[PDB]
């Protein structure tokens, strides 16, 4: 599950940022 | 006549009117003429419109 | 220190590891065998979002010109950055990925104009949504053109007829000048509007294939219902073969809604150019603004007053110097344009509402207190002005509308004298009655447009005082008894020899004495 | 010598040259157009690079097309034979008369006089 | 196209290219040459003036700078990564994101070398049976299997003990911070007490 | 990233010499080859880094003061007013086409002078203190700062004596002190400049009737204004003899 699972990257308050490979 | 930025029609206006009342002669006597129209009128971009 | 100079870094570019990963993925021994993805005529998406994307690439694409996604929606390239090009979309930005190839088509915008463009409820970009097939007699012409020149035009003479009686008198229409409706929510404008093309309709059938006119309804954010109203009524009346209807409503993206009125003036352009007369009516050319001016705050453009850009007199500028009478040397076709600007509880000192204000020639300020008052439609007459004047006003109502306008003048300065009731000058007071005959002769129901001879009459009775013996509240239907119970002969030759002839005015003066009228 | 566009926003147009640029006020011809364009260098950005304010539409331009440097401002035909004829901004006769006859070609952009040379008759 | 994922994630426009050049040399398992080689660039900034005066001075031309970035890398066995690196990073003025971009590559080839740096801060010269028994009780700070180094600095300021320095996370069992924990302790009782 | 691992590579860690010991004779004649395209570096000089609407910011200028009266080589002046980390931005003292990326400005070690003294008494400066008049340059005059320090608390003593302005509305209604900052404030074409020249005026008058330490001097600053104004204003004050 490498890959189809990404990470959290920033949160700006009610704003989440997720960054995948 | 430096005419910036005016509507079309009546630049038209103007250069028909001055025609008809001996300003501006077409054809072989243009050199009578005494007036120089110059028209960025409102269909150009604010370049052409900034430098009439 | 000797590194402090090289410490933090100074880009000239925000997209450089886009570069940097055109040139070291080569550096692999195993992938010089054509593993290299082509940015001269092609493009990858960098960043979507809000109707807006990125493209890497594009070397050879134009500003403007419109290029094609890869999941099969449309855009047009708008800024060309020195790095990448901001390209909006035509459509939902939920098929698009980071990574998907832009095809630039090589094409500036086009929409398919001609003959058989009438009746089909088409977008701001071309596609029929009225389910009755694609276009079949069309060609496809250019979105955006360049307006007609100072030799291109000609004096504006010939008078384009709305029905409507306010405006027909006082503020005289021309075929081939740009004529604003200016007003607030639900005042009548889009009514005007409705009405100017069904005395087409009405019109149409009585005048030769050189003299006809075209309407062109452009309906930018308004609601899609609205719409399906408007095309139910069309067809009710039957003028949907004089109507083309471009429609991008508010569901449909916002350059889609930006482009509307461009490409409606472009469907409408092809009767200016082929000898035809043509009007065109930009309905709510506020939002057309709004969405320009969305589609310009994605694209990092600086804003100025109210958030809009600085380019948004040059938007409305360039659309309706496309409006205009054209010489006999290039066909002396026409194009007449009606924008509509909503105002917002009668601040017409607005950015929007005055940079129309000052291009277009005549104005229409429909109030919403005179709505109220009964008088619809609700026409300002003090305001509204009309910059071709009595160049191309209809002879016989220019034997009145002098009278009109001097006597409503007199009314509308009597006002802050009437609530003494008391008060009597018996001068004042016939002026005073006077103008009340004027106003509410010139009030008409909705979507019933008369023909200008009927109006002629209907306030040559009103301005001579042939309905000065009724009361002020019976004027509505002594209106209509007056236009039946003359004879229809003066209608008849009316409209046949252009002017109320010195050989008319003493019959339709006994006429008005055979009249029964309901109040003495 | 010659430039090439490096950006084009709106009506302004980023013209990027590689060693000795225009002056500021400059008029540049955008070479490949269709429409006869001119470019006016209203600043320079600062890495060879001159930001221009273009007198005709940009729709159709290229980043990378070619823009030649005419080292003056916008040259119109002047004197007495514009008289009678419509001048366009950069010069170009649009009254469809033929071309314009030449006294003398002058740039648009000069100074205000002076303070000395004036007239104080009223 | 098939590119090995990086051991770890990083941030933007800089640590980008030292995630692509560990990408690109690790498909080319030249993972320690183009480490070897960047700081030989680091230190060859260092050295002349010339060179780093093509990356601060900004009246320099493009043509010149790439030029003389690809006549200088043409020889003395310059890997074909760092080459077109360079080359990529000198055509777009990049060439100050070098002290940055090495940083981050050097993040990623500890996070791939599976070796985790430490810094044990105390007040004596450690002996062998300290240092063998440090070991064993920092190793229970790290979470998996690593190769956890240990380095020593030496500050009188502590009266024994030990402080382990581990660039994201501190732990103080040193006296010097027990006594300093003793001391507080005490008087929030006394005043209550 | 941060600076302490950013610090760490100012120690050397190279561990192998097989790039800086060959390119180090290599990279001389590379940049021998490329003399030709170079510029002469700047460091207590200064280059123009960019230009724009008559504000260029300039590379260099390590020694300037914050408002110093920097001299481009195209002849015109400019004050260095911001001073960033890396570029200095100064301003343009009037034609901004004349100066181009990558011209030479030299600092001239001068917070900004304008000539004053009695020498100047009667003449039509710009704003720099060159005369526009055209007879000649200044004679019996000095250079002053521009930004002198307002005088304090001590050395300022209440105002009393009257300076009489020959207006009966200003004289009889809101009378001005000889020292007083006093606003002429209004809409457009009201008479401000006309309270202001009829005060001119009459310190001309006054002025020859007192003895010689009443005499107040008027100085007109015309900012904005045509030319054609400052000339009429010129030709009036020369016919009255102020
Ligand atoms: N001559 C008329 N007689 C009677 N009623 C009229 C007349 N003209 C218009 N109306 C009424 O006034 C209203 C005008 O609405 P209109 O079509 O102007 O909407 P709008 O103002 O263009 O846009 P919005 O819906 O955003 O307000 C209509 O509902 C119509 O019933
Ligand atoms: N006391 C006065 N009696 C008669 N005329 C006067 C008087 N004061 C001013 N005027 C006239 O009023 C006109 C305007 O005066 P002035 O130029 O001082 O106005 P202003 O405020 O300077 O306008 P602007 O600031 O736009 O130049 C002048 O032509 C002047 O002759
Ligand atoms: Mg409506
Ligand atoms: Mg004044």
């Amino acid at each position: 599950p490498a890959i189809d699972a990404g990470y959290v990257s920033q949160v700006i308050g009610p704003v989440v940022d997720v960054r995948f490979d | 006549f430096a005419g910036v930025g005016e509507r079309t029609r009546e630049g038209n206006d103007l250069y028909r009117e001055m025609i008809e009342s001996g300003v501006i002669k077409l054809g072989a006597e243009r050199g009578n003429s005494k007036c120089t129209l110059v028209y960025g009128q409102m269909n150009e971009p604010p370049g052409a419109r900034a430098r009439v | 220190k000797a590194l402090d100079e090289l410490r933090k870094p100074k880009f000239s570019s925000k997209y450089l590891i886009q570069h940097v990963s055109q040139k070291l993925i080569p550096a692999v021994k195993e992938w010089e065998k054509s593993y290299q993805p082509p940015v001269i005529h092609l493009g990858r998406v960098l960043s979507v979002g809000d109707g807006i994307a990125r493209v890497y690439g594009l070397k050879s694409v134009q500003a403007g010109e419109l290029v094609c996604f890869d999941s099969g929606v449309k855009g047009m390239a708008l800024n060309l950055q020195a790095d990448h090009v901001g390209v909006v979309v035509f459509g939902n930005d939920s098929v698009i990925h980071q990574g998907d190839l832009v095809y630039r088509t090589g094409q500036i915008v086009n929409v398919p104009i001609g003959p058989g463009t009438l009746g089909r409820v088409t977008d701001g970009l071309g596609q029929p949504i009225d389910g009755k097939g694609p276009l079949t007699n069309v060609r496809s012409s250019l979105v955006e053109v360049k307006a007609p020149g100072i030799i291109a035009r000609q004096s504006v003479r010939e008078p384009l007829f709305t029905g409507v009686k306010a405006v027909d008198a006082l503020v005289p229409i021309g075929r081939g000048q740009r004529e604003l409706i200016i007003g607030d929510r639900q005042t009548g404008k889009t009514a005007v509007a409705i009405d100017a093309i069904i005395h087409q309709k009405n019109c149409n059938e009585q005048v030769p294939k050189a003299q006809r006119v075209y309407c062109v309804y452009v309906a930018v954010g308004q609601k899609r219902s609205t719409v399906a109203q408007l095309v139910k009524l069309f067809t009710q009346t039957g003028a949907m073969r004089y109507t083309i209807m471009v429609s991008a409503t508010a569901s449909d993206a916002a350059p889609l809604q930006f482009l509307a009125p461009y490409s409606g003036c472009a469907m409408a352009e092809y009767f200016r150019d082929t000898g035809k007369h043509g009007l065109i009516i930009y309905d709510d050319l506020s939002k057309q603004s709004v969405a320009y001016r969305q589609m310009s705050l994605l694209l990092r453009r600086p804003p100025g007053r109210e958030a809009f850009p600085g380019d948004v007199f040059y938007l409305h500028s360039r659309l309706l110097e496309r409006a205009a009478k054209l010489s006999k040397e290039l066909g002396g076709g026409s194009l007449t344009a009606f924008p509509v600007i909503e105002t917002q509880a009668g601040d017409v000192s607005a950015y929007i509402a005055t940079n129309v204000i000052s291009i277009t020639d005549g104005q229409i300020f429909l109030e919403t207190e005179l709505f109220y008052k009964g008088i619809r439609p609700a026409l300002n007459v003090g305001l509204s002005v009309s910059r071709v004047g009595s160049a191309a006003q209809f002879p016989g109502m220019k034997q009145v509308a002098g009278t009109l306008k001097l006597e409503l003048a007199q009314y509308r300065e009597v006002a802050a004298f009437a609530q003494f009731g008391s008060d009597l000058d018996a001068a004042t007071q016939y002026v005073l009655e006077r103008g009340a005959r004027l106003t509410e002769m010139l009030k008409q129901k909705q979507f019933a447009p008369i023909p200008i001879e009927r109006q002629t009459v209907a306030v040559y009775a009103a301005t001579k005082g042939f309905l000065d013996k009724v009361r002020v509240q019976d004027i509505v239907a002594a209106e209509e008894a007056v236009i039946s119970q003359v004879n229809p002969a003066v209608f008849k030759i009316l409209k046949a020899n252009g002017k109320i002839t010195p050989a008319l005015d003493a019959h339709l003066k006994a006429e008005l004495r055979k009249v029964k009228l309901p109040g003495a | 010598d010659a430039g090439y566009v490096s950006q084009v926003i709106g009506p302004v147009v980023d013209v990027r040259f590689d060693g000795e640029l225009p002056s500021i006020l400059s008029s540049l011809e955008v070479e490949g157009h269709s429409v006869r364009l001119v470019l006016e260098v209203a600043q320079h950005m600062g890495d060879n690079t001159v930001r221009c304010i273009a007198m005709d539409s940009t729709d159709g331009l290229v980043r990378g097309q070619k823009v030649v440097d005419t080292g003056s401002p916008i040259k119109v035909p002047v004197g007495r034979g514009t008289l009678g004829r419509i001048m366009n901004v950069i010069g170009e006769p649009v009254d469809e008369q033929g071309p314009i006859d030449a006294a003398d070609i002058w740039s648009i952009h000069r100074e205000a006089p002076e303070f000395t040379e004036q007239s104080t008759e009223q | 196209l098939k590119l090995p994922t990086a051991p770890l994630q990083l941030s933007g426009t800089s640590a980008q290219i030292a995630t692509l050049l560990w990408q690109v040399a690790a498909k080319e398992n030249q993972l320690d040459k183009v480490q070897d080689e960047l700081y030989q660039f680091i230190e060859l900034f260092k050295q002349h003036s010339e060179l780093r005066r093509l990356a601060t001075d900004p009246f320099v031309p493009t043509l010149v700078r790439t030029k003389i970035i690809s006549s200088v890398l043409k020889d003395s066995g310059a890997s074909e990564i760092t080459k077109k690196l360079f080359e990529a990073l000198a055509d777009e003025g990049a060439l100050s994101a070098l002290l940055e971009v090495t940083v981050n590559y050097e993040e990623l080839m500890l996070a791939h070398k599976k070796e985790v740096y430490c810094t044990v801060i105390t007040a004596e010269p450690l002996d062998k049976l300290e240092r063998v028994e440090l070991t064993k009780k920092a190793e229970k700070f790290v979470d998996a299997g690593f190769k956890l180094v240990m380095q020593e600095k030496i500050d009188k300021k502590l009266l024994g003990g030990f402080v382990i320095e581990f660039s994201d996370r501190r732990v103080d069992m040193s006296t010097a911070k027990k006594v300093e924990e003793f001391n507080n302790f005490v008087n929030k009782l006394v005043l209550s007490i | 990233a941060d600076a302490k691992a950013l610090d760490e590579l100012r120690k050397p860690k190279f561990s192998s010499k097989y790039l800086i010991q060959h390119v180090s004779q290599k990279l001389i004649p590379a940049v021998k080859e490329w003399e030709k395209s170079y510029q002469p570096p700047v460091i207590h000089l200064g280059r123009v880094l960019s230009v724009g609407d008559g504000i260029a910011r300039v590379y260099g200028l390590k020694s300037v003061q914050a408002g110093e009266l920097v001299c481009f080589d195209s002849g015109v002046k400019g004050m260095a007013l911001n001073l960033q980390a890396d570029h200095v931005g100064v301003v343009v003292f009037g034609n901004d086409s004349v100066i181009h990326q990558g011209d030479l400005v030299y600092r001239t070690g001068q917070i900004v002078n304008v000539p004053i003294g009695p020498g100047t008494l009667g003449r039509v400066t710009d704003g720099l203190g060159q005369p526009i008049d055209g007879k000649g340059p200044l004679t019996n005059v000095r250079s002053s700062l521009v930004e002198v320090k307002a005088p304090g608390i001590i050395a300022r003593q209440s105002v009393r004596e009257p300076l009489f302005t020959g207006v009966k509305a200003v004289d009889a209604l809101v009378p001005i002190g000889r020292g007083q900052r006093e606003l002429i404030i209004g809409d457009r074409q009201t008479g401000k400049t006309a309270v202001a020249i009829d005060a001119i005026i009459h310190q001309k008058n006054c002025n020859e009737q007192v003895p010689k330490a009443q005499r107040v001097y008027c100085v007109y600053v015309a900012v904005g204004q045509k030319r054609s104004t400052v000339a009429q204003l010129v030709k009036l004050f020369t016919q009255t003899g102020a």
